[PDB]
């Protein structure tokens, strides 16, 4: 023994500590933690609002999966400096606007605000932290992107584009890009998604694609992959 | 923090009795419980602890079988369950909280107390000096001695220093034989060799007058001391 | 006659050796893993425990043929055939039902059913593993004590190979369970995921295509068990066969889960399958 | 017009430099020559604190040397008794994302803040028996980076906002603003003194404030990318600075430029926490390779290697007595070393 | 606009500029001189014996 009868309380009390350590790490394990992520206006607000300071935690459950999303556009700071403590997020919430081609940002006008999405897709997509962390892509105001393709041209922000001006083609075009600007295909999937205003469909999104991520790991820590 | 107890009273012998001691103002279930005696004119003897979790739970050897000790800590209250009583249990007992780790001051709060009354290898802690004629503002070394070695291999010595006003609870004055408790004003320093330990007051406040315990915590049948005990 | 005897010692070779190459290549990697500070999970740990258990089943086994071909003699002991029957058919549980506790921990960490008790399974996969171990080891017992009761009687008799059949029959049944378990529990895995992948194809359009490759070989492997373990079957309970070759024959036929199971858990595994494509490099 | 400000600028950067090349006349190599190597320094894992389930991003001991307090993103604080592993408390953050924790001399209070632009003070001697919040530092406009305590009721906090930050604890107002850094703040460390408190930013400058006065008095200029980690040497006139560029420099207040540039070939990663021993002849720097390297200050030579992490070493302290230094990294354990 | 910063600037390098500065050998035998004097007791430089130590 050679311990102390405080001492024996003082090991007991840790024991006690270690046991809701686990509990604890163990109920946080079976929740699925989200990394909100957008430039400029993107649709983070609407995103949010659909599924009901530096960082807003935004918890909500469904189907029985308690849901963690972490936003960080109030940051305003170096990204690098702090996008390494979001590594082991299960997926990245990325959301662009789709009437965004044909809109300049107030300073650098000669850069379009889907180029900036875009720099900041590559960014974090080919981040060396999130190398198999997954992107919801989120593919916002799609009325108001509709309604403008309907007079404006996709030309403006893809001067290398051949195709008409109605939804699909265009929709179709800007989803290509953004998955291609993915270079490490091999380990990571976009899952995009054009989005709704209808009931909980989005959030059905994040939960099927949430769920192939916790299969897809479960594969990984199973060694199978 | 407060921890008023209840029950007590008038009990046949080889009656039984619960003993309820109602917690607030303080973390309950992260606090060790203990069991303390106090026959109508003696000293002090411990009876029993359950600790954080109810994990562990020792009794002393005139309690155990024929006493229980429980925590319901979700309702923030102790238990001390009663089987066989006899003339020996005649005592009020406090409820006594102590919390265990490093640099922690076990012992701090001690309850008010409930009056129970039965109808008709261990160290050993003495203090000769019993009474003591006193007067305020002079300086007094009550002094305890151990039957063994108070003094672990970790370096902390186990002795505790208590006093208890007339017609009131006991209080922690110093804990490890050094370690002043909080709230205890700065007039009273302990110190001791591991055998011998004395407990000196630099000035003498009539709030002082009462009668001082001194107990250990190495081994678990915890024992307490006679009581030095001072008048003005 | 004498041809299907080499035959069968052919194939007897073939399998120790295979099994050989592949329990100590899977254990030696598993190994260099641990003792250089990597990763350790939780799969690769039951993966050395069976690798652990299949050679040993295999080198017992090879050692029975080895004294078979050495002191024939010895053969007729029936005290070593008692001990060596009672041992092997212990160590062989151990190895089937790790297995099988294997199946379960990829069960209960891939497959996404909605049930209350699949889920309440899956958040304890270490918990159910090793519980699962403990409710077979009374088949364990009872497969020992079903074994010792008839080589007491075959004991009694001689004071054998019809009772060499009859045992060979028992364990081969008490085999045949933990197999069943771990294809149902294989069968459920493809079944959860087909339909996730149906799911995700109305839904979004996947993680199932990660690890397809494998499954092929798991197919292979659980069919052709399965029509090999029921051809013995009827060669050792109603063919006749004379009898002549059930020693080497069910030597063959028990040691060929250790020895072709290893590789296909070597194809399964992706680090194992690293390791082989490193192996290979280091070769060339 | 802003062009003779320009000009005006660089003449005084360029009388700043030229005062400093003055000044440096032999270089600490020189100097350093003839004194006696330090050999071969290798310590061994004396205690690994095992209960954490995320990365541990910051710690700081206890003035005692045996208490320890460690933060990780389970949104736990865990305060270890170093000589027998052991939890005294287990503090449940309110914001998991946490970046820096500090331990205030007396051991009565436990810093904390991270992405949550908070620093959270934490009661630990409570007649209740449950360590409490007892106050939430709120004001930075940017992430917590590292924050220290002057005493039980002075706080001296870093941001992401380019401003460094003294507090008030009783008042929980700011009671000055550290301005003048360019990049993000990501370290700081009080001087002995403690009138005296360096920081350093991700514009590759080190400052040196003065608490009372609050204004920038040296701002040293070595590196090529981010400071992350910052340490005063124990004589108060010096202080170490650890960058991402994958070196170490050593400066001194009274000259006010470089002394030492700790570098390998082989060292391609960078540097995460920077700790001197109680001597300040050991250099300690824990970085990305998952290794500490200790490093000999009077001469650039590596004194050994502190490996045994499976990640990267994300914070690395050293007791006040010098009889330990230990080295929490990202694989959620922590590592006592002697 | 950024004028006043520019101020701000030309001053905070004014006040850097005129402090009193050592040289590097005083500076460089300073550190020196401390890391003798303190060598002995750093339990890292110079391991202390087992019996000392605490993290037996
Ligand atoms: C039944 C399925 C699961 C596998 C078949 C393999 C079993 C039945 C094999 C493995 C080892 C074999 C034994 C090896 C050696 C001896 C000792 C000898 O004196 C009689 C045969 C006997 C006892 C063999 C009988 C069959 C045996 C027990
Ligand atoms: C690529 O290999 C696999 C992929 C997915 C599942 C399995 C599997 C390989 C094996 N196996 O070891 O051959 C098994 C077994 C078994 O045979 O132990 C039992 C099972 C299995 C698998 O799924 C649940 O029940």
């Amino acid at each position: 023994c050679t311990l102390s009868a405080e001492d024996k309380a003082a090991v007991e009390r840790s024991k006690m500590i270690d046991r809701n350590l686990r509990e604890d790490g163990e109920k946080a394990a079976r929740e699925v933690k989200l990394l909100l992520l957008g430039a400029g206006e993107s649709g983070k607000s609407t995103i949010v609002k659909q599924m009901k300071t530096g960082i807003v935690e935004t918890h909500f459950t469904f189907k029985d999966l308690h849901f963690k999303m972490f936003d960080v556009g109030a940051q305003r700071s170096e990204r690098k400096k702090w996008i390494h403590c979001f590594e082991g997020v299960t997926a990245i919430i990325f959301c662009v606007a789709l009437s965004d081609y044909d809109l300049v940002l107030a300073e650098d006008e000669e850069m379009n605000r889907m180029h900036e999405s875009m720099k900041l897709f590559d960014s974090i997509c080919n981040n060396k932290w999130f190398t198999d962390t997954s992107i919801i892509l989120f593919l916002n105001k799609k009325d108001l992107f509709e309604e403008k393709i309907k007079k404006s041209p996709l030309t403006i922000c893809y001067p290398e584009y051949a195709g008409s001006n109605t939804y699909e083609e265009a929709a179709a075009y800007i989803q290509c890009q953004f998955e291609d600007l993915n270079k490490r295909k091999d380990t990571k999937e976009i899952y995009t998604h054009f989005t709704c205003s209808t009931d909980t469909k989005n959030v059905q999104f994040v939960f099927d694609a949430v769920t192939d991520v916790i299969i897809k790991n479960n594969l990984k820590d199973c060694g199978l992959f | 923090v407060q921890l008023v107890e209840s029950g007590g009273g008038l009990v046949q012998p080889g009656g039984s009795r619960k003993l309820s001691c109602s917690a607030s103002g303080f973390a309950f279930s992260s606090f060790g419980m203990h069991w303390v005696r106090q026959a109508p004119e003696k000293g002090l003897e411990w009876v029993a602890y359950i600790s954080s979790g109810s994990g562990t739970i020792y009794y002393a050897d005139t309690v155990k079988g024929r006493f229980t000790i429980s925590r319901d800590d979700p309702k923030n209250t102790l238990f001390l369950q009663m089987t066989s009583l006899r003339s020996e249990d005649t005592a009020m007992y406090y409820c006594v909280r102590s919390i265990y780790y490093y640099g922690s001051s076990p012992f701090d709060f001690w309850g008010q107390g409930t009056t129970l009354t039965v109808s008709s290898s261990d160290i050993v802690m003495t203090q000769a000096t019993s009474s003591v004629p006193v007067t305020p503002g002079e300086s007094v070394s009550i002094s305890c001695r151990s039957s063994k070695s108070l003094l672990h291999s970790n370096g902390n010595t186990y002795l505790y220093w208590f006093l208890q006003r007339p017609g009131q609870s006991p209080q922690l004055l110093i804990y490890r034989m050094s370690n002043l408790a909080s709230g205890v004003p700065d007039r009273f320093s302990g110190s001791g060799s591991g055998t011998a330990f004395t407990l000196t007051i630099s000035r003498l406040e009539a709030e002082d007058v009462g009668v001082y315990y001194c107990m250990q915590h190495l081994e678990y049948p915890l024992t307490f001391g006679a009581g030095t005990k001072l008048e003005l | 006659g004498g041809v299907i005897k080499s035959i069968f010692t052919f194939v007897l070779i073939v399998e120790f050796i295979i099994g050989n190459l592949g329990n100590s290549f899977i254990a030696l990697v598993n190994c260099i893993d641990w003792v250089k500070g990597r990763k350790i999970s939780s799969v690769d740990r039951i993966l050395t425990a069976l690798a652990i258990s299949r050679i040993s089943l295999v080198w017992l086994i090879f050692g029975s043929w080895c004294v078979s071909v050495f002191f024939p003699a010895l053969f007729a002991t029936e005290k070593m055939f008692r001990m060596l029957t009672n041992i092997w058919t212990v160590i062989n549980h151990f190895s089937v039902w790790l297995a099988t506790g294997l199946g379960t921990f990829y069960f209960l960490k891939i497959a996404n059913f909605s049930n209350s008790i699949f889920l309440y399974l899956k958040w304890r996969v270490k918990k159910v593993v090793l519980v699962l171990l403990l409710v077979t080891s009374v088949f364990l017992f009872l497969n020992i004590a079903l074994i010792n009761i008839h080589i007491n009687a075959s004991i009694n008799g001689y004071r054998f190979t019809r009772f060499s059949s009859l045992i060979v029959l028992t364990s081969t049944v008490f085999i045949f369970i933990p197999f069943t378990l771990s294809l149902a529990m294989f069968l459920l895995l493809i079944f959860s995921m087909w339909k996730h992948r149906k799911k995700m194809q109305h839904t979004v359009k996947d993680a199932s295509t990660k690890a397809h490759r494998g499954v092929k070989s798991v197919i292979t492997f659980f069919l052709l068990y399965a029509i090999f373990s029921l051809s013995f079957f009827i060669s050792v309970w109603t063919s006749e066969r004379l009898e002549e070759n059930l020693i080497i024959l069910s030597q063959v036929m028990g040691m060929a889960y250790p020895s072709c199971h290893s590789c296909v858990l070597i194809l399964g595994n992706k680090k194992l399958r690293q390791a082989s494509l490193s192996v290979l490099l280091w070769l060339r | 017009e802003l062009d003779q400000l320009r000009q005006e600028a660089e003449q005084l950067k360029n009388q700043i430099r030229d005062a400093r090349k003055a000044c440096a006349d032999a270089t600490l190599s020189q100097i350093t020559n003839n004194i006696d190597p330090v050999g071969r320094i290798q310590m061994r894992t004396r205690r690994t604190l095992r209960g954490h389930l995320a990365k541990i991003y910051a710690m700081h001991w206890g003035t005692d040397s045996r208490l320890l307090v460690s933060a990780s993103q389970d949104g736990k604080l865990i305060i270890w008794d170093s000589y027998t592993t052991n939890k005294v408390h287990a503090i449940p953050l309110r914001s998991s994302w946490v970046m820096t924790c500090a331990y205030a001399p007396s051991g009565n209070y436990v810093a904390c803040g991270g992405l949550d632009n908070i620093c959270s003070i934490y009661n630990l001697k409570t007649r209740e028996g449950n360590v409490r919040v007892s106050r939430e530092l709120a004001g930075h406009t940017g992430y917590l980076s590292c924050c220290r305590f002057l005493d039980d009721n002075q706080i001296v906090t870093s941001s992401g906002d380019t401003t460094c930050a003294l507090w008030d604890i009783e008042t929980g107002q700011q009671t000055t603003t550290f301005t003048g850094h360019t990049g993000d703040v990501m370290s700081l460390s009080l001087a002995p003194d403690t009138r005296l408190f360096v920081s350093g930013a991700c514009d590759a400058s080190a400052k040196l404030w003065d608490v009372r006065e609050g204004m920038c008095r040296q701002t040293f200029t070595g590196h090529e990318s981010d400071i992350n980690a910052i340490c005063f040497f124990p004589n108060g006139n010096a202080f170490a600075t650890g960058s991402d560029d994958a070196t170490c420099r050593l400066f001194d207040l009274r000259a006010d430029q470089e002394l030492m540039t700790y570098s390998h070939d082989n060292i391609i990663c960078g540097i995460t926490s920077v700790s001197f021993s109680k001597s300040g002849r050991l250099l300690l720097a824990g970085y990305d390779d998952f290794n500490c390297n200790v490093w000999d200050a009077l001469k650039a030579d590596r004194a050994g290697v502190l490996a045994g992490h499976d990640n990267r070493v994300s914070c690395l302290g050293v007791t006040d007595d010098g009889m330990a230094v230990a080295t929490g990294s990202w694989d959620s354990f922590l590592k006592i070393w002697n | 606009a950024s004028i006043a910063q520019a101020r701000k600037l030309v001053e905070q390098l004014k006040m850097e500029a005129n402090i009193d500065r050592i040289k590097v050998s005083k500076a460089a035998a300073d550190l020196m001189a401390y890391c003798e004097a303190h060598a002995k007791e750093d339990p890292l430089l110079t391991p202390v014996p087992a019996s000392e130590n605490p993290f037996r």
